[PDB]
């Protein structure tokens, strides 16, 4: 028996020495050296410095450029708003609490951070799904005589918010719970504790099936269909050098987009699953810290991929940054 | 396809 | 009387309470909260994360691209090597020591860091000077029938190393000295203490005159001459739209290059001078921390300006980063 | 000038 329990928490350290304290009440300098808490803060700082300019600029640039304000770009803006919830809901709270060495905001702060942070990274996830769907509809032309317009864009965005609430909301009201994770400085969802009073087990599954497998399948399907439709259109007109490049760039990108989706959620899935299936084992705070490192850095690498690598967006940015010129 | 690709920011 | 003195140091805090300790021996958690030491480390982390890829990549890309290996680019590579001395000589040492709260490497470590760190940022400074000189020679054609070749490139680089040793070397051997500055976690040159046994006063001047004013004048002269030569060549052929853009981009850049040089050394000059001329006054560690914030961040913004904004370099980078393609 | 400018990475 590996941790120390308490009303709204679970410290991954043994109280046999009697040193363990509430993560809401006193520094956890026995889980990890103080320098490792500082390094945690170093990192949050990095993600705020990189994640906030990149994501905010995206919004700003859309305000300065009329050609960016098209339906096919609503979901990309949604993605940037979501990342901003991650940055302010998640990263800055964790910067502050890490510098105390414990979660100074109490259980309310825990629910709050937990909710917004969770809320942000799910809108992002689902944005990425919705996007592939739209891109598959528009290009693969699966429905005949259909043209994607502003009212589909909006539903797309709203479907994204609804799916997020469908997992950010439950733990606030009984199905699972938010508690400090890892080094106890940031509050996530409890998926590693079997806490029958809230039914952690069933939620963990539902999140796995609905908020992991579904998204994965859809993304793979849509981008499969699309790298297919484009590889075929290119075979059927090799006399176009342009159509040949287009099919090669679209493939390169889809690979990048898929691989980056896995790098972001696969760890969380891999751990969630392996914990679920080795329930009689001890997992360290730094073991819980890993999948969160990968999933959170997506507030930087996602805008890089879906925005800085989008020809339209990139140009407007360079314009805006170079003082109106070039 | 090239025109739908451009619109998507894909090419 | 504001500080506490000791054999090889000067803590900017009063020992009247008897709490002050050697920066080589014990945490300085009375100069500044521990969280401010963590934030110092956060920042060093940022400069290492940003400064090392950007600077190293520059070197790497030059290895993959034959068209980059020309004389007019030696000084730019020199600039990137210098920044790397800043990153490893300076930033990583300070990351480590800040996480202790004092300069754990002792006086030798102090000399060492101090030397390399100082050595790196002077090669950079002089690179920037040498560059303007070369750019003025080649374009303004001040000498007749002269063509800039590989042997001038080399002297240019070597002149840069010699000028740096001309101020990194003295404090190791008696003219001024290295000591922890500010929060005592990084060792700089002593320019704020009147330490007659090493002649701090005269050095401070010599650094001001030779390693600040000279560089400033030369840069202003060369780029003055150049924005002049180009504004004139453009007046004398307005029938070229290309020649009109060229003169406007070159002006925009020179402004950017000059303004960024001031942002980097002006603070250090402004403080050095004002300390020199208000010798009966108390200066806080965070007051000493400011000019070092500006001068050190140039290991990131300098490559951005002189490399990421250099058409040749930028393209090769994008190629290398996008896996050989595009 | 344009050829000396290019060589300098200035334009
Ligand atoms: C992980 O492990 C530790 C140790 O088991 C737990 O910490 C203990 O928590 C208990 C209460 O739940 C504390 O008990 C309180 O002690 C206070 C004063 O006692 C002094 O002497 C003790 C030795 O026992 C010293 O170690 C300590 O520093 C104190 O100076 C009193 O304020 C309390 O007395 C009241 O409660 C008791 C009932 O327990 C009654 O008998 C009294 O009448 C009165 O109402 C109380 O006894 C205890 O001091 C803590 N020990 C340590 C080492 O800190 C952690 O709670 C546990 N962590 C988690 C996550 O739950
Ligand atoms: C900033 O300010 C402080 C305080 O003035 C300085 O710290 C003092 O440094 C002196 C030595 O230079 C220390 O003196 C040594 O004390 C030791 C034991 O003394 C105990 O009792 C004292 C009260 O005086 C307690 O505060 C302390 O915690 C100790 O438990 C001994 O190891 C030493 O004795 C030896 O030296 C003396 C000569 O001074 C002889 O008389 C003895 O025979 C023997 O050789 C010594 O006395 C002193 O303890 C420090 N005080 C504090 C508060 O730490 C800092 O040096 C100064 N900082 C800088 C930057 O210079
Ligand atoms: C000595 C210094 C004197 C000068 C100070 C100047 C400060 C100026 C700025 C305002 C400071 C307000 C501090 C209030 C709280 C306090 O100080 O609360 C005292 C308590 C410490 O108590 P503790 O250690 O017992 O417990 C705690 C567990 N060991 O703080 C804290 O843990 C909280 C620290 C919170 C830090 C938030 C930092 C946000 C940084 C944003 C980015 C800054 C970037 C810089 C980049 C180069
Ligand atoms: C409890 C944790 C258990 C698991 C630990 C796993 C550690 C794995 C890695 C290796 C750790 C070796 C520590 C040796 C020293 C030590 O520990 O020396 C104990 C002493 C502390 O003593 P002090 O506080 O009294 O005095 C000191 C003043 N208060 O360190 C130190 O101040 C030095 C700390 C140095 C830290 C260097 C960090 C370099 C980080 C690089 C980037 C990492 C980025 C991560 C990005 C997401
Ligand atoms: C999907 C399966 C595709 C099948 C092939 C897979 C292997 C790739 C291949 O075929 O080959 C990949 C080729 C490699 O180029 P060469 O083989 O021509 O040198 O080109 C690529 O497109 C590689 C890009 C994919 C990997 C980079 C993107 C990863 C996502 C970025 C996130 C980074 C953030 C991390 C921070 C924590
Ligand atoms: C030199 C004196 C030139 C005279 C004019 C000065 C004012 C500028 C002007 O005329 O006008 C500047 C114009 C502004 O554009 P508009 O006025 O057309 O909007 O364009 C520019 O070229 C501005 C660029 C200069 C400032 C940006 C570069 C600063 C260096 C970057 C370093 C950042 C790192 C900081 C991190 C700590
Ligand atoms: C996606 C996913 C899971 C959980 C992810 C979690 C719990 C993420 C939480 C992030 C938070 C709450 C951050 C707060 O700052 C499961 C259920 C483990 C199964 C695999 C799929
Ligand atoms: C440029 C300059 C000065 C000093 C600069 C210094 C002292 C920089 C030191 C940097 C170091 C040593 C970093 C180490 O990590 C003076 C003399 C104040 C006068 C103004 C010009
Ligand atoms: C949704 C998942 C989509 C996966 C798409 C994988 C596409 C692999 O496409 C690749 O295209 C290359 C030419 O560009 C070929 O030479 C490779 O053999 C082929 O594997
Ligand atoms: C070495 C210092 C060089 C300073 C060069 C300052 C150049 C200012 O050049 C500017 O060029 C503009 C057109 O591009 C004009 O419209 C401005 O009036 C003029 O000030
Ligand atoms: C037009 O002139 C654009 C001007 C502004 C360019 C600003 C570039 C900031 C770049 C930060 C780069 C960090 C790279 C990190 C790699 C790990
Ligand atoms: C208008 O034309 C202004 C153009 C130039 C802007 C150049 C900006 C360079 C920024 C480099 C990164 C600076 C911050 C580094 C923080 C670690
Ligand atoms: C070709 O596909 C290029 C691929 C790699 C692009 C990597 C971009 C990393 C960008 C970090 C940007 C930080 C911006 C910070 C602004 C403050
Ligand atoms: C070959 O074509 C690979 C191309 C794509 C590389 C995309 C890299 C994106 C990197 C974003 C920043 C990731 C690290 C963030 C650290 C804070």
């Amino acid at each position: 028996m590996c941790g120390t329990e308490g009303p709204n928490f679970y410290v991954p350290f043994s109280n046999k020495t009697g040193v363990v304290r509430s993560p809401f009440e006193a520094p956890q300098y026995y889980l990890a050296e103080p320098w490792q808490f500082s390094m945690l803060a170093a990192y949050m700082f990095l993600l705020i410095m990189l994640g906030f300019p990149i994501n905010f600029l995206t919004l700003y640039v859309t305000v300065q450029h009329k050609k960016l304000r098209t339906p096919l770009n609503y979901i990309l803006l949604n993605l940037a708003v979501a990342d901003l919830f991650m940055v302010f809901g998640g990263f800055t709270t964790t910067l502050y609490t890490s510098l105390h060495g414990y979660f100074v905001f109490g259980p309310t702060g825990c629910n709050l951070q937990g909710f917004f942070a969770t809320l942000g990274g799910e809108i992002a996830l689902w944005s990425l799904v919705v996007l592939a769907i739209e891109r598959y509809v528009v290009v693969c032309k699966p429905m005949s005589n259909f043209r994607f317009g502003e009212n589909h864009a909006i539903m797309g965005v709203a479907f994204t918010w609804v799916m997020a609430l469908a997992c950010a909301a439950p733990p606030l009201v009984g199905w699972s719970r938010y508690i400090p994770e890892g080094m106890q400085c940031s509050c996530g969802i409890d998926y590693y504790t079997p806490h029958e009073e809230t039914n952690n087990e069933s939620f963990v599954i539902y999140m796995f099936v609905v908020h992991f497998i579904i998204p994965l399948i859809v993304i793979f399907f849509c981008y499969g269909q699309l790298v297919f439709t484009v590889k075929e259109a290119a075979a059927q007109q090799q006399e176009s050098a342009t159509t040949q490049k287009a099919e090669k760039e679209v493939t390169r990108m889809v690979i990048i987009m898929v691989i980056a989706f896995l790098i972001c959620w696969l760890p969380y899935a891999g751990v969630a699953f392996y914990i679920f299936t080795h329930q009689g084992s001890c997992f360290g705070p730094i073991f819980m810290t890993i999948p969160a490192f990968f999933a959170k850095t997506s507030a930087v690498y996602n805008p890089v991929i879906y925005i800085m690598m989008n020809k339209q967006f990139r140009n407007c940015m360079v314009t805006t940054l170079c003082c109106g010129k070039n | 396809i090239l025109e739908n690709l451009k619109d998507c920011g894909l090419f």
